[PDB]
Formats: structure tokens, C-alpha cells, sequence
């Protein structure tokens, strides 16, 4: 279901939420945007050429809650393949362990196809993602200038 | 009174996690809090030394020498990780 | 709000207690089935 | 900041006890829970306070080799130390003097357990495959049983008539001492199910359950109730480790029987919930193999001792 | 005046076919109940007479109103504004009555048109404001509702958590009571061994006399 | 906005200082001297404690037919009609609600007796199984 919005301290960009190939994950992102969950919520893990992880409210990166109360299962397909930048996928700690944490990809990451459930792509504001991947990060890939998600909500 | 209840509670604040970098633990938490890994795409390559993790060890001195010479001379010895034996 | 809810709760109480009763009855019934 | 429900009165929820100069092989909390007896490889016993300074107010010396196992005596003022120098020693805690040193064993006195209800009597099992029972006021050993394989871990039962000994022989034995006033008694119970040596034995707070740590990397829980199923084996725990060190890795029950803590060779302090048989705490922080873990008599405090010359002393939160 | 006579309802779900059973039990409970009133309002406080013994006004008001026989609408026939009829035409004091009603209704309609002109001239933003205030009361009330719903839901959730923290411990206590039962059966076979051991002893005295 | 006791916007708006409840001036003066207490709860109150919340209510908008002396008094008429037309119905709703409450209380008493009885049943059942 279409057009969730992230507006961050670096900018604002908007992602569609894929309905068919992954309904559980998309409903999760929809509703969590709706409830005010992805507010504050700094992009904690930014790796150039790789991804922009976000979604953990605690800022630790260790766990972000879901609408089902905990983990849920992937929706990997032979259809949904991490092929370029801007692909929005969920971050899991292995098979069938998704939380809330997501990552926008900045590059083609084949080596995640089969492990990380895609559910969308950045429809508007790829400039923000390009600028956001090149931000200064520390030895832990943590942005040295906090990149807050000042507000996330569907549109 | 059973009217309707949700599973939203017992999550949120109580689950106390540590920063994904911090190499100390200041409080004794359960295994699911203190452990239970970070998240996210393996990455392309948080470690201690530069090329791996250097950790202090303490044994009694017989054990270093005995294992070092079961492998050293004989070719085949015990893995220092506790996982089986090494080599041929 | 006391009374009607309380009678619902009392139906619950005696339901719990009769399940407990028939549970102890099945306990003694297995007991004397043994002997 | 972070305000997570301070359990104990300790200044901090994780306290490291340093001052030893060797491996720490066994530790023990006072019955009144405000003392620490730590026995090191440096053949010395540190006495720490559990509160308000953690002051090692006395170092008792007198063993000529590593003090492998320490318990306190039921009143807390007398200490039973067991060593590798073939000599078990009774000391007075407040004083700093040794009371009675019995050295009847021929080889390293690995394991000991003093009786918790009855007289001042403690079992000691050593490398000679003999498990000997020792009454305080006689200077001879009151009992002496002979297995064939070196005794690793020994415990005295809650009620005070049987002795549990487990070792390299793949089976732990329960013996009856009143049934035996002879010099070659045969074993009463043969708890089998460990696949190699037993290293540590703890009597449950009710006395019906015996905990055995094995270099079978397995904690096993048996019942000692004289009316049991054919297999007295109740519980199995996985998670800890035993390595080439073959240290004396022990058992403990929480003062409530709710948790079980094991020392491991992977430097981790393991604390399972006995009921679900699963891992509650996996505490890091030790640089050497964790030799013995002791649960504080009153509070849920756990203190561990390692082969890294230190002892972590902290409380459990959940 | 019972204290918390309760079995937890989020744990202890009432079964489907236990509604008829618990119903019949409550019914026979009723059948021989001690002081079965179904008018037990006697112990309830006295619901008192309508307190206007110092205004006959509301006195007669209620005495009629419970009969619901309405007051007639006010003087519609005089309102039609009519001069004295046939049997009232000739007398002039009747035309004094006509002066009363005709002049009264004349200035009625005059100050009427004054008020109407005054609002349609002025009133527009006044109605603007008062309808704004009705919407304000509306939204504030629904805000109160959302709040009450929220706090009550939170309390309910807390109650559910408490119920969960108890039902688990209760269930396990009862299952270990059942294990205590099987332990008793164990000690029953112990009593078997008591009989067997005494029967065995019934040989030593035999040999003793032998 | 309304006086809690009144229910429509007070034209002499007054809160009491001690309470947190905004009141009709004449009405709550009568009531403070009529029982001596705060009619929201029963709290003890005095007549001066009233605070004259006056921000000039003058907003009550003349409606279309109500804009008339003949109209204003005719709606005065059906207004008093409706005020008593509500009060008496509340009297009988009190009576039937009260009767329902009494019935519920009796049912609750019966339920308590049955629970007390069934508990003796279960307690003796278990004590028996203990043999």
C-alpha cells in the first residue's frame, strides 16, 4: 500500500510499501509510521555503498519492536531481489527474525537476496538518500552527526 | 471484564539494551537482554584489535605448553577454542 | 457496575471451582481405578 | 541514570574481587552471607566482607599448595580448606589461626563437603580413589571408603548418613557410611548418564536433588530420594564448557532452588532456571576458566571465582 | 458485603456449555434463597418524594405531569387577534378588551420585526461564534472520551498482566499438587512394602521357635 | 462549560475555590446553604468560597422564531414542559434502575452463597483425595 514518508534531519524522502510480495512487512511499516514510532529514531548504521539502517528507537541498534509484539517472518521471493539503490528492506538477525529496523540500500547488494525481506523503494527524494549515504560516520558506521528521523507517516 | 486486552505491554522500556559498540556490561541482565544480536546486512569487510579480537586469557602454565607441544611436535593437538582437535 | 460485573465474576468463580471439583473427582476416580 | 532496580546493598551491581596471586579454585559465602572465603592456587585463603568495603580483612596461610576447595562450617566461624598438598585444614575465621590439620590422604585432596545438620563432620575425596569421612573432635579419620579411580567431587547429604562421590570412572556413586564400618564396602547407588568425569557436586536445599557438573559438558540433575524411578536422572543442562584445563568446575543451587549456577571453561558464568532447564544468565567478564560459582545466602547475589585470580561479585536483574 | 470474591476472568474462561450449567446452579441457588425479595430495594435507601413542600408550584406540576396531561398551548384563540363577537359587539368595554389585544399584538409584531432586523443586520457572527462553541464542546467531549478510554484501557491491560502473573503460578501449583498425588500413590506402594516386610518378618519368629 | 449541576452554560458563572467545579451562582448559593456541602461530592463548603468567573457570557443567540415576545414565551412554555418532562422520567428511571439494582444485589448474594457452598464441596473433595 502506497507512499509512506520519512522526513529526516538530512532531508525528506518517501517510500512506497509493496502490497503483494510482502504483506506482513508492509503492514508493519505502515502502522509503525502511523503510530509515531519512527520519530527521533536516528539512522544509527550508515555504511557507504551498502545501506542506511534505521528504525531502532533506542539508538542502540539491538532491537526495534513490531506490531505483532516481537519477531515475525520474512517474505523472500525469487521476485524481490536487491538490485539497486533506494530499495527499502527489513533488517533481520538471521532467518525469520525481523523487528522494526529497516535499511534503505544505496547500492546493488546481491549478497542480501535471500536473507532480508524487501518491502518497497524510495519513490521521491533519492537526492536525500545519496546525500545521506555519504555522511560522516565513525568506526562503527555511526553517523558522527546524528541523522534523526524527525517524522515518519503515511501519505 | 474480559472485554478486550492486547499484547502491546511488557515490551518498550523494560527491554534494556546496550549500545551496539560498548565493550563493558554495567549491570547483570538476562541473556536475551545483554546478548541477542545487533541487527542488519552483514556489511562488507566493532572488533577489538584490528584484524580480529584479542582477548586476555588465564590458564595454568602446564596447559599452554602441553597443547603447544601436542600440536607443535606431534602435528595434531587440541583446538584452544574447546572445539575438538586440530590437524593430521 | 459493581453488581452485574460481580455476578459475571461469580459465575466465573463457581466455574473455576466446579472444574476444580470434577478434577479432584477424576483424581480420586483414577485413584480407586488403581485399587 | 538507568535506575534499574538495585537489588542488593552492594555499592555496585558487579564487583570484582582482586588481591589473589593465583587461580581461584573454590569460594564460599558465609552462612550469614556477609563473608567470602576464597581459596586460590596461591595456597592462600582471602576473607572478604560482602558489604560496605569488600575488605579482604584477613589472608590465612598455611597450606603449601593450591587450596582447591573451601566451605564454611555450619556456624560460619570455622572454615574447612582442602588442598593439593594432601592436607585438609580447619581454621577459625575471626582469629586467623588453624584449628586442626588432618593430612591422612596420600594424594591431592580434590573435593570436600562439611555436613550441614548434625556434628562437625566433613567428607573429603582425593586422588587415591578413597572417599574419607572426618569427624572434628577425633584425630583419626572416622571413615574411609575405597573406589578404584581418583575422586574428583564429593558431597555430604542433607540428612547426614550417605556420601556422594563422583570421579573419572563415568559413574557417580552414593555410599552409606553407617552401612559401612568395614574397609571395602561396595557402593549403594550408581547414578549413570554422564559420559565422562564428574567435577562438581551440590546437595539441593531440600536434599532430594543432587547436581553434577561433568566434563561431559553437561549438568545433570538426579534425585536421591530412596523411592525413585529406575532412572534417578531428572534434568539435563547444556551450555557450559570443559576444556583441556580439566579444572575443578563446580555446581551450585540458588538459595531457593530456583536457579542453578555452573562454572565453565569458556570464562562464562552460567545460571540456568532449573524449571525450564534453560539459560537465565550468561555473564561474561572473566579472563580464565570459571571454577566455582556461589549464590549468596539471602539475596539473589551471584559471586563467581575464576582461574584469572579474580572474583566477580554481583546481583541478578530481571 | 463480600470481599473480592473473584476468580480471575482473563485466565478462567467460562466454557460454552457451562453457561446452562452455571445458570441452573444459580437458579436453584435462587430457589431456596434466604430472603428472596426481588424488591430488595427495601434495604436500598428510601427514594424520597420530590422535595418541593415549600413551592406549591412544582407540587401541582408533578401531580399533573405524572399523568402527562399536557398544559394547553398559550391562548391561541386570543392570538388570532379578533374584535368582540356578535354577543360582545355592542358593549364598548369589550372594545376596551379589543384595544388591549389589538394594541398588544401591534407592538408585538413591531418589536418582533425590530429583533429580526436587528439580528439579520447584526446576528450573523454571533451565530458564527455560538456554533463554534458548540463544536468546541463537541470536540472536548470526544477528547474526554478518548482519554477515559485510554486510562481505562491501560488499567485493564495492567489487570490482564496481573492475571497472567497469577494464573501461571496457580496452574503450576495445582499440577505439582497432582504430582504430590502420584507421590502419595508411591507411598501407598510403600505401605505395600510395609505389609511385605512384616510378612517377611513372619518367618524369623517361625525359625526362632523351630 | 456548563455548571455541573445545571448542564447548560452558566449566565452568572462561578467556580468554588476549594473544589474545581464551576457552578450556577444563585443555585449553588442555595445549595451550599441547603445542605452545607459541595454538591459535586458532599465536601463541606461555604458561600463566599464561590469565585465569580465572569467573562461576559453574552453570546446566547436569538433563534429564528425565538426572536419574538410571542415566540420567546411560547418556547418558555414548551421549555418548562420539557424540563419537567425530563425530571419525571428521571424519577421513574431511578425507580426502575433502582429496582434492577436491588434484583442484581439479590442475585449477587445468591451467587456468593453458591460459591461458599461449592467451595466446601471442592475442599472436602480434595481432602478426601488426599486419602
Amino acid at each position: 500500500a502506497p507512499l509512506v514518508q520519512i522526513d529526516t534531519s538530512m532531508g525528506s524522502f518517501t517510500v512506497e510499501l509493496y502490497y503483494k510480495h510482502a504483506p506482513r512487512t508492509c503492514k508493519n511499516f505502515e502502522e509503525l509510521a502511523k503510530k509515531g514510532y519512527y520519530d527521533g529514531t536516528i539512522f544509527h548504521r550508515i555504511i557507504r555503498d551498502f545501506m542506511c539502517q534505521g528504525g531502532d528507537p533506542t539508538g542502540t541498534g539491538r532491537g526495534g519492536e513490531s506490531i505483532y509484539g516481537g519477531k515475525f517472518e520474512d517474505e523472500i521471493t525469487r521476485d524481490l531481489k536487491h538490485t539497486g539503490a533506494g530499495i527499502l528492506s527489513m533488517a533481520n538477525s538471521g532467518p525469520n527474525t525481523n523487528g522494526s529496523q529497516f535499511f534503505v540500500t544505496l547500492a546493488p547488494t546481491p549478497w542480501l537476496d535471500g536473507k532480508h525481506t524487501i518491502f518497497g523503494r524510495v519513490t521521491s527524494g533519492m537526492a536525500v538518500i545519496k546525500r545521506l549515504g555519504n555522511v560522516q560516520t565513525d568506526n562503527l558506521d555511526r553517523p558522527v552527526t546524528e541523522v534523526k528521523v524527525i517524522r515518519a507517516r503515511p501519505v | 471484564l474480559v472485554l478486550r486486552g492486547n499484547e502491546a505491554k511488557s515490551l518498550g522500556e523494560v527491554r534494556k539494551l546496550q549500545d551496539a559498540g560498548a565493550r563493558k556490561v554495567m549491570y547483570n541482565l538476562p541473556v536475551e537482554d545483554m546478548h541477542a544480536p545487533v541487527l542488519g546486512p552483514a556489511h562488507p569487510y566493532l572488533k577489538n584489535h584490528f584484524v580480529g579480537h584479542v582477548e586476555d586469557a588465564h590458564m595454568h602454565p602446564i596447559h599452554f605448553e602441553q597443547q603447544y607441544h601436542n600440536f607443535h611436535a606431534l602435528g595434531f593437538g587440541e583446538a584452544p577454542s574447546g572445539i575438538g582437535v586440530v590437524g593430521k | 457496575s459493581h453488581a452485574l460485573y460481580q455476578h459475571d465474576a461469580a459465575t466465573r468463580v463457581i466455574a473455576r471451582l466446579l472444574k476444580e471439583r470434577d478434577e479432584a473427582r477424576a483424581a480420586l476416580a483414577d485413584m480407586k481405578q488403581q485399587y | 541514570k538507568e535506575g534499574i532496580t538495585r537489588t542488593s546493598n552492594l555499592s555496585a551491581p558487579i564487583i570484582q574481587l582482586s588481591g589473589h596471586a593465583g587461580e581461584v579454585f573454590s569460594m564460599r559465602f558465609s552462612p550469614d552471607g556477609q563473608c567470602i572465603a576464597s581459596g586460590s592456587f596461591d595456597k592462600t585463603i582471602f576473607l572478604w566482607r560482602t558489604y560496605d568495603e569488600n575488605e579482604n580483612y584477613n589472608v590465612i596461610a598455611g597450606h603449601r599448595n593450591a587450596v582447591l576447595e573451601v566451605h564454611w562450617f555450619t556456624d560460619g566461624e570455622a572454615l574447612l580448606s582442602c588442598s593439593a598438598d594432601k592436607t585438609a585444614r580447619c581454621w577459625d575465621a575471626e582469629t586467623g589461626a588453624p584449628i586442626k590439620k588432618m593430612g591422612e590422604h596420600t594424594a591431592v585432596v580434590n573435593s570436600c563437603c562439611p555436613l550441614r545438620r548434625g556434628a562437625k563432620v566433613f567428607v573429603t575425596g582425593a586422588d587415591d580413589s578413597t572417599v574419607k569421612v572426618w569427624d572434628m573432635r577425633v584425630k583419626k579419620s572416622v571413615h574411609t571408603l575405597r573406589s578404584e579411580f581418583p575422586v574428583c567431587a564429593v558431597a555430604f547429604a542433607d540428612a547426614g548418613d550417605q556420601v556422594y562421590s563422583g570421579g573419572v570412572d563415568n559413574a557417580i556413586k552414593v555410599w552409606d557410611l553407617r552401612r559401612g564400618g568395614g574397609a571395602d564396602v561396595e557402593p549403594s547407588m550408581l547414578l549413570k548418564g554422564h559420559s565422562d568425569s564428574v567435577t562438581g557436586l551440590r546437595v539441593s536445599p531440600d536434599g532430594g536433588h543432587l547436581l553434577s557438573n561433568a566434563m561431559d559438558n553437561t549438568l545433570r540433575e538426579w534425585d536421591v530420594r530412596p523411592y525413585a524411578p529406575p532412572n534417578r536422572c531428572t534434568k539435563v543442562f547444556t551450555g557450559h564448557m570443559h576444556n583441556f584445563e580439566k579444572n575443578l568446575l563446580r555446581c551450585d543451587y540458588a538459595a531457593d532452588g530456583s536457579k542453578v549456577a555452573c562454572g565453565s571453561a569458556d570464562r562464562m558464568v552460567y545460571i540456568w532456571d532449573t524449571s525450564t532447564r534453560k539459560l537465565l544468565y550468561k555473564l561474561p567478564g572473566h579472563s580464565g576458566s570459571v571454577n566455582e560459582v556461589v549464590f549468596h545466602s539471602k539475596e539473589p547475589i551471584v559471586a563467581s571465582a575464576s582461574s584469572d585470580k579474580t572474583i566477580f561479585l554481583g546481583e541478578l536483574t530481571q | 458485603n463480600e470481599h473480592l470474591v473473584d476468580a480471575l476472568p482473563y485466565v478462567d474462561s467460562v466454557p460454552p456449555e457451562l453457561k446452562p450449567h452455571v445458570e441452573a446452579l444459580i437458579e436453584e441457588e435462587k430457589r431456596r434463597s434466604t430472603k428472596l425479595p426481588s424488591d430488595y430495594l427495601r434495604e436500598m435507601p428510601s427514594v424520597r418524594a420530590p422535595k418541593f413542600d415549600d413551592h406549591p408550584v412544582l407540587k401541582t406540576e408533578y401531580e399533573r405531569v405524572r399523568n402527562k396531561e399536557p398544559m394547553a398551548p398559550l391562548d391561541s384563540v386570543r392570538y388570532r387577534l379578533e374584535p368582540p363577537p356578535q354577543a360582545r359587539r355592542g358593549d364598548v368595554g369589550a372594545w376596551k378588551s379589543s384595544l388591549d389585544n389589538a394594541a398588544a399584538q401591534l407592538e408585538h409584531q413591531h418589536l418582533r420585526i425590530l429583533n429580526q432586523e436587528l439580528l439579520l443586520k447584526y446576528g450573523d457572527k454571533a451565530w458564527r461564534a455560538q456554533v463554534a462553541l458548540d463544536e468546541a464542546a463537541v470536540r472536548g467531549l470526544e477528547a474526554q472520551l478518548a482519554a477515559l478510554r485510554k486510562e481505562t484501557d491501560g488499567l485493564n491491560r495492567e489487570r490482564k498482566l496481573q492475571q497472567h502473573a497469577a494464573g501461571s503460578e496457580l496452574s503450576k501449583l495445582e499440577r505439582q499438587y497432582l504430582s504430590q498425588v502420584r507421590k502419595n500413590a508411591d507411598i501407598e506402594r510403600a505401605c505395600d512394602r510395609l505389609e511385605d516386610a512384616v510378612a517377611a518378618m513372619e518367618a524369623e519368629l517361625d525359625t526362632h521357635i523351630r | 462549560m456548563f455548571c455541573s449541576i445545571s448542564g447548560t452554560v452558566p449566565e452568572q458563572g462561578v467556580v468554588s475555590t476549594k473544589s474545581g467545579h464551576l457552578f450556577e451562582k444563585s443555585l449553588i448559593e442555595k445549595y451550599v446553604r441547603e445542605t452545607g456541602k459541595c454538591p459535586v461530592t458532599g465536601e463541606p463548603l461555604s458561600t463566599e468560597d464561590l469565585l465569580p468567573l465572569k467573562v461576559n457570557k453574552t453570546v446566547k443567540p436569538r433563534t429564528a422564531p425565538a426572536t419574538s415576545i410571542p415566540g420567546l414565551l411560547s418556547l418558555f412554555h414548551d421549555e418548562w414542559d420539557a424540563n419537567m418532562l425530563e425530571l419525571h422520567n428521571t424519577r421513574t428511571q431511578l425507580h426502575q434502575t433502582r429496582q434492577e439494582l436491588s434484583h442484581a444485589l439479590y442475585q449477587h448474594d445468591a451467587a456468593t452463597r453458591v460459591i461458599a457452598r461449592l467451595l466446601k464441596e471442592r475442599d472436602e473433595a480434595r481432602a478426601a483425595l488426599a486419602d
